RNA sequence: UAGGUAGUAGGUUUAUUAAGAGUUAAACCUAGCCAACGAUCCAUAAUCGAUAAUGAAAGUUAGAACGAUCACGUUGACUCUGAAAUAUAGUCAAUAUCUAUAAGAUACAGCAGUGAGGAAUAUUGGACAAUGAUCGAAAGAUUGAUCCAGUUACUUAUUAGGAUGAUAUAUAUAUAUAUAUAAAUUGAUUAAAAAUAAAAUCCAUAAAUAAUUAAAAUAAUGAUAUUAAUUACCAUAUAUUUAUAUGGAUAUAUAUAUAUUUUAAUAGUCCUGACUAAUAUUUGUGCCAGCAGUCGCGGUAACACAAAGAGGGCG
């Protein structure tokens, strides 16, 4: 089932754009048609040729999308500035010492 | 022999040498002994039989000790209830197996 | 899921070919290893229908024998179940709506029943 | 494979299966009588005889076995709310919904144990 | 003592003696186109017994020792020949008795050196009918039908099922011409079943053997004792031949799910009790062993249990 | 350790790599091994045509 | 399996199971199997060899022994003969679903019965199978498609060339007989090179019509009106454990094959020595 | 390894502990305790099963894999928090590498992977879709647990083609069709075979090529994935999987008459004196070359060495 285009993202494009995680760079694989995107599903996705990661996230966002849940960017992990727990020892006395 | 197939009871019998052991055996299972055994079974009617030889196993002694086993070591139930004075029965033959 | 006690699935078989083993478990004891007890199994692969069975509208069904009283008893003293397994729960008629979650949450085809 | 016979050609084990109720009940009647019944001496005894005496530290007998009483451990882990009417918002509800059903399912397991046994 | 023997005739056939360098024939080879008698333009090898189908219910089995090897029969009058010195057949000076006068038995022996194999006889399909006829309109027991007829319960029961389902194929009108001619030839080659014959009726009484009575007991009662097969059976801690005879002639909370609009697939709940349930922890793994156990699906689908 | 080194002729140096196996020279005393002749610097036998596996003999390949 | 090589040689006088003409004439001239004048060992090596080949030359030895059964069965009728106990030590091949299919006489062969299994031609209770190794329990049904249980049975389909050589040779004879006749319809084969109508229209004998010697329905897979096999009737042994209808091409597993005391129900081409002896080697793997 | 033992054996008390106890610490007594049915001492070894192997069984063997228990996370000691730690934490020392040179950091027995050792044991893979785990109120974040694929005949299993098949021409409502010319491989000249083996012939099926549609998962999410499976030009519409009728797809003759993708087959390796299954024979070598589990074989007639032929196993 098709839902309608909401006002503050009323294009394909402005989805992706809200949506994030390098989804743009993304309107040449399937142009700006609502419709299209809602109905089309993984396979159809795959064979398009876009990510594993991508077409699961922007599947994601459609059904939150359906059920009008807010989407956004939310970001993926980040390891810490200094390192991953394990490397934190080592790594921040060195940059203790390079300071 | 028991049935027209096996020896009446667990037989263990020394000829010379050899210590022959032969045990009777269910219908079906069918001849299970050293060579020269199994050869005189054969002609002798006897088709179920277990068994093993200890100590020598000289095949002309074993020939021996075994037709000798058969003969001698071997009693009859029908010999054994005359002996006795006793009913002998085979449980299996009364039931119709 | 939260708890200490908590009833999940065990992975069981081969490759490419999943069963799974309901029990109650430790949190932190491994995932297939020995449990607190089995209370049941768990086929995800439903039972494959005939060509005419499809045509004629016969739904596939997905075994799943399990001991209720003890699994109820399991609830009681609060071991939390897992995502899959509240969900199994709740098909099967012992747990309520009450641990239905917001994804979770459709006209019903088919009612549920006790039979022998 | 060979060891297997013993447990009826089950190859793999079960854990053990936990025991509901974890002592003697006070309804198993027979099991209280089979306790408090004079203790035997002599060869086949178990306690100490009365002219003897036990090691200093030690206690002399056995601890005492604790009944369950079946209707006081289910009003303890499972008592009913005082405050039965207070009850607004929807995550609440379902709390309370969930507690409802525990305590029916585990009150029922419990009861069920001692008609069982 | 064993050489490695080749498998010529025991009985007596032309060898090769000298022959043209170029034709490499072999004793074998002479032998089996001895047997055979000459082929024709078609391919057929008529002057062979074995090679036309009896229409007799009279099966035209093998009998190498009764004729000793000459199996060339003339195709019209059925009358027996032989090779002689020139290359040309003809009829043989002696007459053989030992196929003149055969008997019940060996007629239905299929190989000359197994006579414990023999060919089961057909029902003629009137018989078949009337039996599908009596178990279904008349509604009689299987049992009772086995008794007047003679045929054993399984096989009767089988019978009634091949029976509906040649109906069911000429309602729909799948029996073509050649499959009933096929089917009237088998039928024409096998001996057919009569239920008033005695010999020919099926054994009604045949209970499988158990493990408890093949291990021979004995008992030494009192000489005037009695002792019957019913305190056989006692003994052996069995229930008696004549009951189990008697027995071959003739619960628990299961929950569904709830089926909404969308969901594919229903949840069968069977309950089970604990300690009995799951799949056991540090099982013997039976995969790389050669008595893994391989099932199969719904579907015939090949599977690993 | 003694080793027996079969096949008709053999390829064998004061400093060759060759690998030992179990078997024993029955008629030459206090020799319990033979060198596994396909392997090492120790060559496969030449025109060896049966049991060819037994020495190191590769298949001919017409 | 084990591949099919030299399975019907005659220097080897190998019975196996098919209705081959060479596997008949085998069968023939064999008379027993010699076990005189041989070591016990010797003895059951031939019986291993005599009685293997017809009981599962497909089979892989060690897979063999793996499905070997030393238990055999039995039926007290209890109600004289002595029960053939060791006939039974291939009874456990006989609920296999390729030698039941055999034994239905559904295939000329097991090899080839094997091949319409794996092709999806047989069903067993409806459901198809491509598996051999499926085993039937008692009550199964199992159906063969009736084109090939009908292939199995009948004559070789002629090639064109062949039948219409075949048909030529037929004409020249009537053309003789009906000079004979006299006394007290010709067709030139190297023109007519592969026109099966025009052969056809050519055509006109007494016993057939039109169609040539070996097509009448050049589309069915077997010979015309359908005719028997060459050499069927030696073979056509009908079986106790299975019930037939060869009408529909059904067949009912109703027992797993069991001795009597008159009888055993595995058929088979030897005496009752050679299956003890068999027994014998299999029960130790020869040891 | 024949004597061992001095907190040793036992009693009385105090501390420490949640709590017993020469478990530690302290104090005071008694003279014990263990041992040739093996003490003390040394060496080796992670332990085990409803696991695996083998046996008729009692047993014996393994302890890879599945699971349960232990101990360790380069080595040794101690401390902190804690219900529980001599923690893969911290402290100090020991060994060996890193820079950043500092009351530094690291230690692959986490997954990949490298070098070494060795007869010998894999990808610096993909995904969090499933099942778990941690964080979060949730949104969803992490996850070399895990699930998947990769390499490796290490193991098991299923397939890895069936039926017919001994010649080639030429001549002339029946039917044993019959003559004639030609040819015919390695052996061998008859019980010496190779060989129904080939080649042909009939019939499929895999794979391919198209179309379709699961299931693992549902609220949605499928790494595996050119997924398994099914159909053979697709759909609907009747009956009981088969059969027929429609709708459209298509192409030549002159909208409707016959058709409907394609299509195969390929095994080693050991052995043939007896134990041990292998009789069709022949050549070379000459106590040499070589064979050999065992007895043995080779000195011109080698069934044993090296080969051809034929044969027997397993595959
Ligand atoms: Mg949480
Ligand atoms: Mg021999
Ligand atoms: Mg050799
Ligand atoms: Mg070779
Ligand atoms: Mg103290
Ligand atoms: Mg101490
Ligand atoms: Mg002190
Ligand atoms: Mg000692
Ligand atoms: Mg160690
Ligand atoms: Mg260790
Ligand atoms: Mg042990
Ligand atoms: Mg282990
Ligand atoms: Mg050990
Ligand atoms: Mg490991
Ligand atoms: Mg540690
Ligand atoms: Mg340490
Ligand atoms: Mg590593
Ligand atoms: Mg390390
Ligand atoms: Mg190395
Ligand atoms: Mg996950
Ligand atoms: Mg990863
Ligand atoms: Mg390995
Ligand atoms: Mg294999
Ligand atoms: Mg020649
Ligand atoms: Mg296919
Ligand atoms: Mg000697
Ligand atoms: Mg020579
Ligand atoms: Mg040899
Ligand atoms: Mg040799
Ligand atoms: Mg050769």
């Amino acid at each position: 089932t098709i839902p309608k285009p909401s006002d503050q993202v009323p294009d394909v494009d402005a989805f992706l754009n809200k949506i994030g995680r390098n989804c743009n760079e993304l309107k040449d694989t399937f142009e700006n048609n609502w419709n299209n995107l809602f109905q089309w599903d993984s396979k159809i996705l795959k064979e398009k040729g876009v990510n594993i990661q991508q077409r699961k996230y922007i599947l994601k966002q459609v059904h939150n999308y359906r059920n009008n849940r807010p989407i956004h960017e939310i970001k993926l992990g980040k390891k810490s500035f200094f390192g991953g727990e394990r490397k934190r020892k080592a790594f921040t006395a060195k940059w203790k010492a390079e300071n | 022999r028991y049935e027209n197939r096996t020896i009446y009871g667990d037989i263990d019998f020394r000829y010379h040498g050899v210590k022959l052991h032969l045990r009777s055996a269910k219908p079906g299972f069918g001849l299970r002994v050293n060579h020269v055994i199994f050869e005189i079974c054969e002609c002798a009617g006897i088709k179920d039989l277990s068994g093993k030889v200890y100590k020598s196993r000289n095949d002309m002694n074993i020939a021996k000790g075994t037709i000798e086993a058969f003969t001698k070591a071997q009693k009859t139930l029908d010999e054994v209830a005359l002996g006795r004075g006793k009913k002998l029965v085979d449980v299996r033959k009364v039931y119709y197996s | 899921t939260c708890g200490l006690v908590r009833i999940r699935l065990a992975r069981f078989g081969r490759k490419n070919s999943p069963v799974y083993n309901i029990v109650v478990a430790n949190s932190r004891k491994a995932r297939d290893a020995k449990p607190i007890e089995v209370l049941g199994t768990y086929v995800p692969v439903p039972s494959p229908v005939t060509k005419r069975e499809l045509k004629r509208g016969v739904v596939p069904i997905k075994d799943v024998k399990l001991d209720f009283d003890r699994t109820k008893y399991w609830i009681g003293v609060g071991a939390q179940p897992s995502e899959t397994v509240t969900k199994l729960l709740r098909k099967a008629g012992i747990l309520n709506d009450a641990w239905a979650t917001s994804k979770n949450s459709r006209k019903v085809v088919f009612e549920r029943m006790e039979t022998l | 494979g060979k060891g297997a016979a013993k447990y009826g050609f089950k190859s793999g084990v079960f854990p053990t299966t936990r025991s509901i109720l974890k002592s003697p009940t006070t309804k198993q009647t027979d099991i209280i009588n089979k306790v408090k019944s004079p203790k035997p001496k002599g060869v086949l005894g178990i306690g100490y005889a009365k002219g003897v005496k036990h090691p200093k530290g030690s206690h002399r007998l056995s601890p005492k076995v604790n009944f369950i009483d079946v209707d006081n451990l289910i009003a303890k882990t499972v008592a009913e709310p005082q405050s039965i009417k207070s009850s607004n918002g929807s995550a609440q509800k379902v709390r309370l919904q969930k507690a409802e059903l525990r305590r029916k399912f585990l009150i029922e397991a419990f009861r069920k144990e001692e008609a069982r046994l | 003592f064993s050489r490695r023997r080749i498998a010529y005739p025991f009985y007596p056939f032309k060898k090769l003696g000298r022959q043209h360098p170029k034709k490499h024939d072999t004793n074998l080879k002479t032998a089996m186109r001895q047997f055979l008698g000459p082929k024709n333009y078609k391919g057929e090898y008529v002057m062979n017994k074995y090679f036309t189908v009896p229409t007799n219910h009279v099966p035209n089995y093998i009998k190498p020792d009764l004729e000793r090897g000459q199996s060339l029969e003339h195709p019209v009058t059925k009358k027996p020949l032989q090779l002689r010195y020139d290359g040309t057949l003809g009829p043989p000076p002696v007459e053989n008795k030992r196929l003149q006068n055969i008997f019940k038995d060996r007629l239905l022996q299929p190989f000359p050196s197994n006579p414990h194999c023999k060919t089961n006889y057909v029902l003629s399909p009137q018989l078949k009918q009337s039996i599908f006829e009596e178990i279904t309109v008349e509604g009689l027991s299987a049992q009772q039908v086995s008794q007047k007829y003679g045929l054993k319960i399984p096989r009767v029961e089988a019978i009634v099922k091949l029976v509906s389902v040649e109906n069911s194929w000429n309602r729909r009108n799948r029996v073509s011409s050649d499959l009933k001619t096929m089917d009237e030839t088998l039928y024409r080659m096998f001996p057919v079943f009569d239920s008033d014959a005695s010999f020919k009726r099926e054994n009604l009484s045949e209970i499988p053997v158990p493990q408890k009575t093949l291990a021979s007991r004995f008992l030494t009662i009192a000489e005037s004792e009695p002792f019957g097969p019913v305190d056989a059976a006692h003994v052996l801690e069995l229930e008696p031949a004549v009951e189990t005879l008697r027995n071959l002639s003739t619960n628990t909370k299961v929950i569904y799910g709830e089926l909404v609009e969308g969901e594919r697939s229903q949840y069968k709940f069977t309950n089970a009790k604990v300690g009995k349930v799951g799949y056991r922890y540090g099982s013997g793994n039976r995969d790389n062993k050669k008595d893994r156990r391989i099932g199969f699906n719904k579907l015939g689908q090949m599977v690993y249990i | 350790v003694s080793a027996y080194i079969p096949g008709e002729g053999h390829d064998a140096q004061e400093h060759s790599i060759v690998y030992v196996r179990g078997g024993r020279c029955q008629d030459l005393p206090g020799v319990k091994y033979h060198v596994i002749r396909g392997a090492g610097d120790l060559s496969g036998v030449v025109n060896r045509i049966s049991s060819r596996s037994k020495y190191g003999a590769k298949k001919p390949s017409k | 399996p084990r591949k099919a090589n030299l399975l019907k040689s005659l220097a080897r006088g190998r019975v196996r199971t098919s209705f081959n003409k060479y596997n008949l004439f085998n069968l023939y001239k064999k008379g027993g199997v010699d076990l005189k004048s041989k070591s016990l060992y010797q003895q059951k090596w031939t019986a291993k060899q005599e009685t293997r080949a017809y009981h599962g030359e497909h089979l892989t030895e060690k897979r063999w022994q793996t499905v070997f059964k030393p238990k055999l069965d039995s039926v007290a009728q209890l109600d004289i003969k002595e029960t053939p106990f060791l006939l039974q030590t291939f009874a456990v091949l006989e609920k296999r679903l390729d030698f039941a299919l055999f034994r239905a006489m559904f295939a000329s062969s097991v090899r080839q019965a094997r091949q319409f299994i794996l092709h999806g031609n047989v069903r067993v209770n409806g459901v198809k199978i491509k598996h051999p190794s499926y085993t039937l329990k008692p009550g199964d049904m199992f159906s063969v498609k009736p084109d090939k249980v009908l292939e199995a049975l009948g004559a070789k389909k002629p090639s064109f060339q062949e039948a219409l050589k075949i048909d030529k040779t037929q004409i020249v004879l009537w053309n003789k007989y009906v000079k004979e006749a006299k006394t007290e319809d010709p067709i030139k084969l190297s023109e007519l090179e592969g026109d099966e109508p025009k052969a056809r229209k050519l055509i006109n004998l007494p016993w057939q019509k039109n169609y040539v010697y070996g097509r009448q329905d050049p589309k069915k897979p077997f010979f015309t009106p359908w005719k028997p096999r060459p050499f069927l009737s030696p073979f056509a042994i009908l079986p106790h454990h299975l019930e037939i209808s060869f009408k529909t091409c059904h067949a009912v597993y109703l027992r797993d094959p069991v001795a009597r005391p008159g009888q055993s129900e595995v058929i088979s081409p030897f005496d009752v020595p050679v299956h003890e002896r068999a027994y014998m080697y299999y029960l130790r793997n020869g040891k």
